[PDB]
């Protein structure tokens, strides 16, 4: 751990308190914690995330109040929200957009994660906390967004329960249990309306156990170079304490990020979703220009990119009998996009940290992120090639990257020099 | 691409436009569509059309509507919504229609004005599904006398009731944009100071 | 440290407009607080009978009192009282006799807001309770010929609403 | 150390006897189980044309082929298709000619299962697609004119339901 | 705090964990926790009452997925889990009897606490900390209550949201806000039914801080002597750890708690509500008998008793000039009732701190214990004297305690003779 | 204070009174209470009256429905629930009644089986809230015959449709039960094997 000076009480008050619950010494240890000064601004994608759970739950909560998980009510009810209730158009936009400020925002500090090492030695469990919390967020997100019962919902739900029902053996039977019956209908509108209100406090949970763990290894840092722990007077020229130094920092920073959020959410509420959710759920026609929430596209590309003509999926139906057809092919291959991100601790053999000491990684890891936004951008395109050639290309890549490429580098790359101390760094 | 009061950050209805376009929706559209989701008070609002309580009220009463309490029709009461309209030949609810189709009223303009004359019982048009619509072009010249002398050509008919259509979709938007401009303006202040306040908390670490 | 109030301060309003966000959403919403009049049909209702009509969520009582529960509810001196309001919206100040309770000259139609001031169970009539008015069960308020209150924790007298006759038959609520 | 056993082994029953009432509840309910038949009349639909009706949660399609589509659909070689299988609950086993996916020996009526074999969407008819059958906007599967997978993810052709025509002028479903 | 032993990795991967997250060691520190080994049955209710919030969270979930939180359907929907959901009639009668042995737990808990100053020194907090559990829970039940829609559903909500309209001043306006209008009717039931699903997560939560408090403090015992904190050897002399010594203890208890359940959920499932609540909210009529939920009673035996004609109330009524009448008075009599308790460590001016050794006390308290069973009697006796005065002595039993008699105590009363130890005790 | 082969741990319904007690409801309250929360298909479950398919779907088709989705009448259906009656005159529902009245059943019982013959509209009866009622007594003797040959009392279908009702409030009431005494017994035995366990636990201390 490092030195770091901790919690005394003074105060009547505090010594009493201190003796039956140590409240305020927990509170201290952790607003107290020494952060690595050199910082950047790459590191303030944690408190707007933070800040999003918080804002998703107080809007939620509320949002229960007025609204019914009724097939024939839910959708009046979201207009009730919007029309009747005081500042209901404003709760509904900020859950809305809130959920992609959120996302927004875990792509950003993911891929922070994934340049800088922070995944890496000693870090894994902090990244394993961080993907449950991403797949969380993830089941999370599309609940809810059934729960308008608009034609996206509908058949939103439709298609994501389907992707249970493609596991050879047990899958219809997932599929009935999940429903609730033999269609998308009531009983489903009524259970992802319990589990959107469970997750969100099971991701809260996460989220402790996540600062937890990084307060137990410390902060990683643009340069990848750990705190001193050799005495306090060394710490202390590596690093400042949290409060008040970064809580401000961040707080700025998340300042700047609600200004944009409140524009959007001001102005142009609607551009970042589908106006074809503002349409009744139909069960008797699929819409014709149906197109996932954003933030699912590019899991949504890695899915379609895989048509029966694809080679490496005749060959794998060949090999498997016809057990794994371009069906369960395109599903194993989208849980297994997020997956082998899940364990690049173990694939990444590079024993330097920071990418900034990389010179080969810098480049696969921007092709790696422009894949990702590429990715996101076909899924919003229709299949007729050449699209599905880019979307075949793109996940490819993906898979490459950390299955190949990151391997490669352990035994290929030459680190460039680093500096010695975080003080060093900090000092230019 | 055409324009309105309302489009842009600055952008507020007009409410004569909002109550030529009700009146084009009243004594046309309603034949065919409903507005379910838009109580009649709400014309009513700040925001709207705003026709006063006592007009509300005469206009409600043109509507019938099946007691659920009772059983008998009563006339409508500014509390209830507009009619649900349906069955055969009947087009969808327009509540949201300008959200639902981001270039919302324009779609609805272009439509309306997008009639030709040929027939496949389709109707070619301009901008629908590309291109036949099974609503016979609904409005023709002078259809509807404005109280207030505007010149009923069918654009500008079709204009008011896009409007009009666009405030059945987002009544609170002069509300959204004006608290919207208050946060902004407050959040650049608040940026503005959390930024000195850090700045002043680390030059003597810099 | 101008700068730390001006930091301090805008914190403590946003969180001002945050806190007011989440509690106003819970105030009476748009479509209901209208608050409309409504009218009902009293040529029904015998002599020594209790009609009840929802009005605003709540029970309205209109009774057609016996001239025994007339003569009842003018024995009473106002002293005898816990509540010398007559608690009517239409003599907004008045006392609590009997004459200033009910809508009628002669004592008749007693029209009240059926619930108990207590804290709102419908009190029970036909002649229930200790003074052959309206018992409560909910904390045993009993309400006399007249609707007063006249044992128990409930403060007040059943209200009387704005209300009149248009027709013979017909009393306008609100 | 066998009452080690017995214990931990009853701890182990208790817990899976909790988790499966928790589990169980979301099994479709009682209500939800009744599946059953019904008739569509369909006397209305022309040629070209195609009716959408709801069974069971789900679209069923009733489409009058055109001569053409009856023979595009006689066309094409078993060999050309993804999937074999005529999919017929009453043609049970059936290849996935032409002749096995309509009702009547003759071509006309072809009666499916509006959903798309893929992950639910419903198909898009009139021709859309590239074999003039449907097109699932979801993932992008083509249908051809008797209803067969032909390009996508979709890994089967659009099912046949239990069906029959009573009157010359009426199908039964299941 | 009391000598204990820390935990110690030893496998590859406990090394590996408890680097990068301590929580074996939490974990650990829970379940070895020193406890005093003479500990008896009234010790084992904390256990039933974590069994039961676990009970009643995880039986809540599971019926929201079912239940519909609107005034048309509300009731027709546990009807609809009553006849149509697999094991739905039992989750139902599991979940409402799950209240009441959650209140059976408390009460019996509280009063355990109550005789043997477990809230005396230095337990203030984890009293506190009790004292705010309790609230949540009564509001979290309230609310639950209302779900049903019924008739007591219905006049209970009244009742209920009119205890704050008797505020002077803004309780007609907290009032409004509670109910979302002009009376109960749907926005009601829709708020509360957010709330109670928020609520017991708070509840959790406090319940966390709760056990955090007693394992600072160290478990009080039957004898109010603390285990000794001179040595390991002697510390060993007076205690067991929690692991598996009173694990085991109250898993047994637990079961044997669990038969008297399961047979009253099996035979008699109603037979603790009020059956009232199976006719369908009527906004014109209350029901003649309408008795609060019985673990509500004796709250609610206070508040009636104080009707005008109590002098008492005609004082307090003539003091303060009108402001204060039987209607206000009721009302902060029974709050108060649960505050004095509340502040029972400041009243309670003894220096001795277990029950069992002291006489005068051992009286007084038990008349408490009566009188909470007969104000819960009493609460279901119409007011028809001599109910009344029944009522009215208990409610001045009660204050009397709080107020009068513990602070008298202090002073004159005689301590028997207590053991040195713990070990001592437990010998005997 | 009857008795009916339900009350009691053992107690299970019995069937044939169920039947007669349907008949009884069918035949005689019908007219004025309904039972909206029973859904005619359990008249057909394990633990009730159990009648075959067919003959449930006969049953259904006494009865008419306005089609919520069309607007035209039609037999009911298994997946129907027995019609809602209200209106002047008519009585409160009967689905719950059994429970809502703990002696429920006998209360229905005590209740149809206490008219003495007096009137005021109202009807002196024993049972009632004191003792006057709005429910012309319902039953007289032979008023049904049934299939199975019981004396057709009145204190016979007294006790047949309380039996009924008692049903139709807990249909599961056999379930319950029966899970009932496999949970007390397992938590019994449970209780039993973490006893000893924990003596063999506490003996080395003690
Ligand atoms: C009956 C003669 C109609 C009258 C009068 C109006 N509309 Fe209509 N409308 C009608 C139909 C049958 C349909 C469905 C068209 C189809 O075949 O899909 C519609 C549809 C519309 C739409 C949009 C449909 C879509 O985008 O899917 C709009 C925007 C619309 N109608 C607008 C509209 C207006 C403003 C009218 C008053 C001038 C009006 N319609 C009249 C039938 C009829
Ligand atoms: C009209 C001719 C009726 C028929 C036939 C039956 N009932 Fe009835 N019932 C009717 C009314 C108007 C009322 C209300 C009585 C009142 O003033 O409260 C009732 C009431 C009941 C009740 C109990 C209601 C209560 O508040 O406790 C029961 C149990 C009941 N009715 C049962 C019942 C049975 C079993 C019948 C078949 C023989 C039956 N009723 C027929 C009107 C009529
Ligand atoms: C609910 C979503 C999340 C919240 C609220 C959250 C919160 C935080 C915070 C506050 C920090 C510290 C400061 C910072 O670097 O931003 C952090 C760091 C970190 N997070 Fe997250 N996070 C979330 C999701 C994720 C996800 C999805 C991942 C990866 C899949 C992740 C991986 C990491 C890693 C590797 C660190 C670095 C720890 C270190 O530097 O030692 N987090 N998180
Ligand atoms: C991680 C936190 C959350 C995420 C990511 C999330 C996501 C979403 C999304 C995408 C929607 C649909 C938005 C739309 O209307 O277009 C939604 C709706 C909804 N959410 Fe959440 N949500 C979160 C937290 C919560 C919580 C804790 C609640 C508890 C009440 C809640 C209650 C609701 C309700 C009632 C709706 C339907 C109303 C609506 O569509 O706006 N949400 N959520
Ligand atoms: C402290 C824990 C809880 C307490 C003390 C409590 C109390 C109650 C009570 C007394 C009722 C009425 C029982 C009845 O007569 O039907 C009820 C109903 C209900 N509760 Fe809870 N509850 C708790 C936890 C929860 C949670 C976490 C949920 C979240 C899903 C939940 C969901 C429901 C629902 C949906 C109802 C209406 C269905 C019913 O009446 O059984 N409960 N609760
Ligand atoms: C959600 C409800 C509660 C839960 C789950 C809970 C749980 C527990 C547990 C497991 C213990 C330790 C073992 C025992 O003494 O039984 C405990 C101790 C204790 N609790 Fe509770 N409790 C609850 C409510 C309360 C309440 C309402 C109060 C007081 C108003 C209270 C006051 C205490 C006290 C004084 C102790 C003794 C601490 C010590 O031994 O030093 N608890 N609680
Ligand atoms: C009961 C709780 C359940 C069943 C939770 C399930 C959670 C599953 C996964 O999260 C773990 C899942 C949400 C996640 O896949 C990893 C997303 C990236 C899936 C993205 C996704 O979205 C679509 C969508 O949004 C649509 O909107 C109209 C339509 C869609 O096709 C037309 C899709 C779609 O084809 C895909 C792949
Ligand atoms: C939005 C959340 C809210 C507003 C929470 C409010 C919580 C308030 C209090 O808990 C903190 C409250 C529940 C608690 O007071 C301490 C109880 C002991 C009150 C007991 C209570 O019950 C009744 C009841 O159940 C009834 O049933 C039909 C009827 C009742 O009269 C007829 C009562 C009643 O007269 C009282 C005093
Ligand atoms: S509410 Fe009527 S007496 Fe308490
Ligand atoms: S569901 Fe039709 S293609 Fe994916």
């Amino acid at each position: 751990g490092i030195p770091h000076d901790h919690y005394e009480p003074k105060t009547g008050f505090e010594r009493w308190l201190h003796r039956r619950l140590p409240i305020v010494s927990l509170v201290y240890d952790t607003l107290m914690i020494p952060t690595p000064k050199n910082l950047n601004w790459w590191w303030i994608w944690g408190i707007v995330l933070a800040f999003c759970l918080v804002l998703q739950i107080a809007t939620g909560i509320v949002l229960v109040m007025h609204y019914t998980p009724h097939v024939d009510l839910a959708f009046a009810s979201v207009e009730h929200i919007m029309r009747d209730v005081n500042g209901g158009y404003m709760l509904r936009y900020l859950h809305a957009n809130g959920a992609s400020l959120f996302f927004l925002a875990v792509y950003i500090h993911i891929f922070r994660g994934l340049y800088y090492g922070s995944y890496k030695a000693p870090r894994e469990v902090t990244w394993i906390v961080g993907m449950l919390i991403y797949l969380m967020m993830m089941g999370t997100a599309f609940m809810g967004y059934v729960l308008p019962w608009g034609q996206m919902s509908f058949w939103g739900a439709t298609v994501i329960t389907g992707l249970f029902g493609a596991i050879p053996g047990v899958g219809e039977a997932i599929q009935t249990w999940l429903l609730g019956g033999p269609a998308v209908d009531n009983p489903t509108l009524n259970r992802f309306f319990s589990l959107h209100y469970l997750l969100p406090f099971v991701i809260a949970a996460l989220v402790v156990v996540h600062i937890w763990a990084f307060h137990t290894t410390g902060n990683n840092n643009p340069t990848g170079v750990e705190v001193r722990r050799g005495s306090k007077e060394e710490a202390k020229k590596d690093t400042l304490p949290f409060w008040p130094y970064f809580v401000i920092k961040d707080l700025f920073a998340l300042a700047v990020v609600l200004v944009v959020f409140f524009a959007i959410v001001g102005f142009m509420p609607n551009y970042l979703g589908h106006p074809d959710n503002y349409i009744e759920a139909n069960p008797l026609v699929t819409p014709a220009h149906i197109v996932p929430e954003w933030y699912f596209l590019p899991f949504y590309a890695i899915l379609r990119a895989f048509t029966a003509d694809v080679w490496v999926v005749m060959l794998v139906n060949w090999l498997s009998f016809g057990i794994i057809d371009a069906k369960f092919f395109g599903v194993i291959a989208m849980f297994g996009a997020i997956l082998v991100m899940a364990l690049v601790p173990w694939l990444d053999t590079s024993r330097v940290r920071s990418g900034q000491y990389r010179p080969l990684f810098k480049w696969w890891f921007w092709l790696l992120a422009v894949d990702f936004v590429v990715l996101m951008w076909v899924g919003a395109m229709p299949a007729e090639g050449i699209y599905p050639y880019i979307a075949l290309a793109g996940s490819a890549y993906w898979f490459a990257y950390f299955l190949i490429i990151l391997p490669l580098l352990g035994i290929i790359e030459k680190p460039d020099a680093m500096p010695q101390t975080i003080e060093e760094d900090f000092n230019a | 691409d055409i324009s309105f009061s309302f489009e842009g950050p600055f952008g507020k209805f007009d409410q004569h436009q909002l109550q030529r376009g009700l009146q084009v929706y009243t004594e046309v559209c309603s034949a065919c569509h409903g507005l379910r989701y838009v109580p009649l008070r709400t014309l009513a609002d700040e925001g709207g059309p705003q026709l006063p309580e006592d007009q509300v009220r005469a206009y409600a009463a043109n509507f019938d509507i099946t007691d659920p309490e009772t059983e008998e029709d009563r006339p409508r009461v500014p509390t209830d919504h507009f009619p649900t309209v349906s069955g055969e030949g009947m087009g969808p609810d327009l509540s949201l229609m300008a959200k639902a189709r981001i270039g919302g009223p324009e779609y609805i303009h272009a439509v309306l004005t997008g009639y030709d004359g040929e027939e496949k019982v389709l109707y070619h048009n301009a901008a629908f599904a590309g291109n036949w619509i099974q609503m016979a072009a609904p409005l023709s010249d002078d259809q509807v006398t404005y109280e207030d002398g505007t010149p009923a050509t069918v654009d500008q008919m079709a204009t008011d009731v896009a409007a009009f259509l666009m405030w059945t979709a987002e009544p609170k938007m002069m509300d959204r944009k004006q608290v919207g401009f208050v946060s902004v303006i407050f959040l650049i202040v608040l940026a503005a100071l959390l930024y000195l306040t850090n700045k002043k908390l680390w030059q003597p670490i810099k | 440290d101008f700068l730390y109030y001006a930091t301090a301060g805008a914190g403590t309003v946003a969180a001002g407009a945050a806190a007011w966000t989440l509690v106003n959403q819970m105030n009476p919403s748009a479509d209901v607080q209208a608050l409309a009049s409504i009218q009902v049909d009293v040529s029904g209702v015998e002599t020594g009978t209790q009609l009840t009509v929802k009005w605003l969520g709540k029970p309205v009582f209109i009774r057609r009192r016996t001239e025994d529960e007339i003569q009842a509810g003018r024995e009473v001196d106002l002293g005898q009282l816990i509540d010398r309001s007559a608690q009517n919206s239409n003599k907004p100040d008045a006392p609590a006799t009997d004459e200033n309770r009910t809508m009628d000259e002669a004592g008749e139609w007693l029209v009240m807001i059926g619930v108990c001031t207590h804290l709102g169970c419908v009190p029970i009539g036909d002649g229930a309770g200790d003074f052959g008015g309206w018992f409560c069960p909910c904390h045993g308020s009993h309400y006399d010929t007249s609707g007063r209150i006249r044992r128990g924790p409930a403060p007040q007298n059943l209200h009387i609403p704005v209300a009149e006759f248009l027709d013979d038959t017909t009393i306008k609520l609100g």
